[PDB]
């Protein structure tokens, strides 16, 4: 999920994108 | 772009930010 | 009238808050 | 739509509840 | 709602948010 | 006060709403 | 004409900023 | 009020103070 | 019309985000 | 100057990066 | 004013609201 | 820079001014 990529490990903008709708 | 943590309330403004007008779901739980 | 723009970036904020652990889909479209 | 529903006028917190999951 | 800890500005913009037109106040150094 | 609540132990809402005039 | 609900979510940020550890008590009405 | 004053012009930093406790 | 303050203020939020480790001047005049 | 192109009209992640360093 | 650590969004925020009209630069890697 | 003044040390508010244009 998007906290384990992106809080707890860092997130591309390419995947910051993959929550997007 | 940031290379860096961003959590909560920060994550969901990233999120707000590069999805644009097609939205995004913020789902912590998953 | 209001901006939209603006107005969105806040309710998100505020939907961080009000849905905490359920979270939720913004979809302003 | 949250736009329509709570851009134009303020949405309480129950209000906003209603677009969570 | 959430259920953490809130602190400076989030914790003033949280009050924003659950007080509505009632207003609040932060008063950190009580 | 507050900060002893809400910062370095967890509000909830109830609680939070303790500080609204 | 200012949307007075978007301007006090920006203006209750920048009093906590200004007041610091004095605080302050935000009443808009 | 702070509305009445702050919402319809920019108060600057001096201007917030009034607010402050 | 826009709120020009308001509008300033999210602006340099997203500049944050945008410019990374890059920064940005923040030239509204 | 941004405040002309990007409060007038919402500038893409792309338009706002003229503006960074 | 407060008397506390600025970082990344937060500071930026500090920034733009200290530095009014004449705007102000954000160069983290200086 | 800024954050070396600010971010891991605190910077009054005269100090943050030295950031103004
Ligand atoms: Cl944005
Ligand atoms: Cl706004
Ligand atoms: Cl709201
Ligand atoms: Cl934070
Ligand atoms: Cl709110
Ligand atoms: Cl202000
Ligand atoms: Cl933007
Ligand atoms: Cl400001
Ligand atoms: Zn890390
Ligand atoms: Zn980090
Ligand atoms: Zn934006
Ligand atoms: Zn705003
Ligand atoms: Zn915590
Ligand atoms: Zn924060
Ligand atoms: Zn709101
Ligand atoms: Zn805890
Ligand atoms: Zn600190
Ligand atoms: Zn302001
Ligand atoms: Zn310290």
């Amino acid at each position: 999920g998007i906290v384990e990529q992106c809080c707890t490990s860092i997130c591309s903008l390419y995947q910051l994108e993959n929550y997007c709708n | 772009f940031v290379n860096q943590h961003l959590c909560g309330s920060h994550l969901v403004e990233a999120l707000y930010l590069v999805c644009g007008e097609r939205g995004f779901f913020y789902t912590p739980k998953t």
